């Protein structure tokens, strides 16, 4: 944003943002998965205790 | 004079302060375009070489 043009930044920044937004969508989606793991975990230690 | 396009030259230019507001002074130009950076905020940045 100190080097590119006015009509192409946004273009380029929205070539970059969607990355990151698709990696943190990843993480959150692989951390579901390990607190359903955790959360079936969790249940049989609450059913042993 | 200018050097041929078989065997052109260069010419290392440093150690100074770089404007650009002298270039647009010369003629009606046939293109400026540019791909790395952008020609307004050329004259916001400091080059190795």
């Amino acid at each position: 944003f100190s080097r590119l043009d006015p009509p192409e930044a946004e273009v380029q920044i929205d070539r970059l943002i969607t990355g990151r937004l698709q990696s943190l969508q990843t993480y959150v989606t692989q951390q579901l998965i390990r607190a359903a793991e955790i959360r079936a975990s969790a249940n049989l230690a609450a059913t042993k205790m | 004079r200018f050097a041929s396009v078989y065997a052109w030259n260069r010419k290392r230019i440093s150690n100074c302060v770089a404007d650009y507001s002298v270039l647009y002074n010369l003629a009606p130009f046939f293109t400026f375009k540019c791909y790395g950076v952008s020609p307004t905020k050329l004259n916001d940045l400091c080059f190795t070489n």
